[PDB]
C-alpha cells in the first residue's frame, strides 16, 4: 500500500516478467512516467480500459495492476515518450489519485503461490509445448523464448503463464482478465486453450491453402486441357490453309 | 475423481464447441476481409452493416442462427429475382423492427 | 524523350496491370476456398432444406 503513480497506456496490459517498451504517446500521460521515474524507478503499471481510452482516467483503470520498475531510463523528447518496463509481478488496485496524469496508491504485491507444483508443472509443461508448436508453427508471429526462458530465478508458473500470454498476439482484453484471476492453472487452462485455438486457426490455414491449392491446380488443369484440344484441333489447321489456298 | 474428470472432459467438449463457432465467424470475417480488398467494399459494408445490425440487437438465438443462414442466401442474383431481393427485403425487415 | 518515358510509364502500368490481375484471380481464389467450407454454403439452400 504506497504511491506509486501509474503510466497510462493506450490499450497495452502489462504482463510480470515481461519486458515491454512502452510509447507513451500523450503528453498528459508523459508526466506520469517522469514521475515513475522520480518516484524510486518503481512503476505501478495499471491497465487502462480495454478500448483505447480518449482520456486517461483513474476509473478507467482496472482493479489490478502490476508494480513495474525502470528498466531502460534513455531519453526520447519526441511527443512519444517510450519506456522500456518490465511488470515485476501483478498487484490489485484499491483507489486512485485523478490525473492526467493519473496515479494509484496501488498494494503490496498481490501474487498467486505456486500450489500443488505436481498438475502445475504437468499444466505448464503442456502449455510450453503449445507454446513450443505456437512459435514453430504460426509463421505470423515468430517471437523466441527471449522473454519465457530469460526468466528463471521466479519460476512462478503465474509469471510464465502471464508470459506466454503476453507472447501471442490474441486479445489484451483476456490479459487482462488473466492477470485479474486468482487461479494457477485456470491462467495455464487460458493460455494453452487460446493457443490451441490459435492452432485450430493455424490449420484452418493448412486446411484452406490444401483447398486453394487444388482449386488452382483444377484450373491449370483445364487450361492444359483446353489447350490439348487447342494443339488436337491446330493439327489439320494446315490442311485448311491448302484448301483454302490453290484449292 | 470421476466427476471432476467429467467436468474437465465438458468443459473441454464446449471448448471445442465455442472455438469451432468461432472459427465459422473467422471465416466470416476473412470472406468480408476478401470483400473490402477487392473494389466494391461490399456496397460500403451493405451487409456487413445489416449482420452486425441485427445481431447487435438481442434476437432469442434461433433468429440469430436463421438470419445467418438468411443472410447467406444473398449468394444469388439480385436483379429481380425473387430469391435476394425478397431475401434483401427480409434481412432489412429482421434488421428494422425493435427488440 | 517523352516517348520513351511514357513506354517506361506503360511499362510500370502493365506491370501493375500483371499485379493488379494476379492478387483479383487469387483473392476471389481464396474467397472459393473459404466458400467451400462454411455452414453459409448450406444455408444458401432453401428448397432443398
Amino acid at each position: 500500500r504506497l504511491e506509486l503513480p501509474v503510466i497510462p497506456l493506450r490499450n497495452t496490459v502489462i504482463l510480470p516478467h515481461t519486458t515491454t517498451p512502452v510509447d507513451v504517446g500523450r503528453a498528459k500521460s508523459k508526466r506520469a512516467v517522469e514521475e515513475a521515474m522520480g518516484a524510486d524507478r518503481l512503476i505501478f503499471l495499471v491497465a487502462q480500459r480495454d478500448p483505447e481510452v480518449d482520456d486517461p482516467a483513474p476509473d478507467d483503470l482496472y482493479t489490478w495492476g502490476v508494480q513495474a520498475v525502470v528498466k531502460q531510463a534513455m531519453r526520447l523528447p519526441d511527443g512519444t515518450l517510450q519506456v522500456m518496463v518490465e511488470a515485476r509481478a501483478r498487484a490489485q488496485v484499491t483507489d486512485y489519485i485523478p490525473g492526467p496524469y493519473l496515479r494509484a496508491r496501488g498494494e503490496v504485491f498481490s501474487e498467486i503461490f505456486p500450489i500443488d507444483e505436481a498438475v502445475v508443472r504437468v499444466l505448464v509443461e503442456e502449455l510450453k509445448e503449445a507454446f513450443e508448436k505456437y512459435v514453430a508453427n504460426h509463421k505470423s508471429l515468430r517471437l523466441d523464448r527471449y522473454q519465457l526462458e530469460a526468466v528463471k530465478g521466479t519460476s512462478d508458473p503465474a509469471m510464465l503463464a502471464d508470459t506466454i500470454a503476453y507472447h501471442a498476439t490474441w486479445t489484451v482484453a483476456e490479459k487482462q482478465e488473466i492477470l485479474e484471476l486468482t487461479d494457477l492453472e485456470a491462467r495455464l487452462k487460458k493460455v494453452l486453450g487460446l493457443l490451441s485455438r490459435d492452432l485450430e486457426r493455424f490449420e484452418l490455414d493448412k486446411r484452406v491453402a490444401q483447398r486453394v491449392k487444388e482449386q488452382m491446380d483444377t484450373n491449370q488443369r483445364e487450361y492444359y486441357l483446353r489447350e490439348q484440344m487447342k494443339a488436337i484441333q491446330k493439327e489439320l489447321g494446315g490442311e485448311d490453309g491448302l484448301s483454302d489456298l490453290e484449292a | 475423481l470421476e466427476r471432476f474428470e467429467l467436468d474437465k472432459r465438458v468443459a473441454q467438449r464446449v471448448k471445442e464447441q465455442m472455438d469451432t463457432n468461432q472459427r465459422e465467424y473467422y471465416l466470416r470475417e476473412q470472406m468480408k476481409a476478401i470483400q473490402k480488398e477487392l473494389g466494391g467494399e461490399d456496397g460500403l459494408s451493405d451487409l456487413e452493416a445489416l449482420r452486425k445490425k441485427i445481431e447487435e440487437v438481442g434476437m432469442p438465438e434461433a433468429v440469430k442462427t436463421k438470419a445467418l443462414k438468411e443472410l447467406d442466401r444473398l449468394e444469388r442474383m439480385q436483379q429481380g429475382s425473387p430469391e435476394a431481393t425478397v431475401a434483401r427485403t427480409y434481412l432489412d425487415w429482421l434488421t428494422e423492427v425493435p427488440w
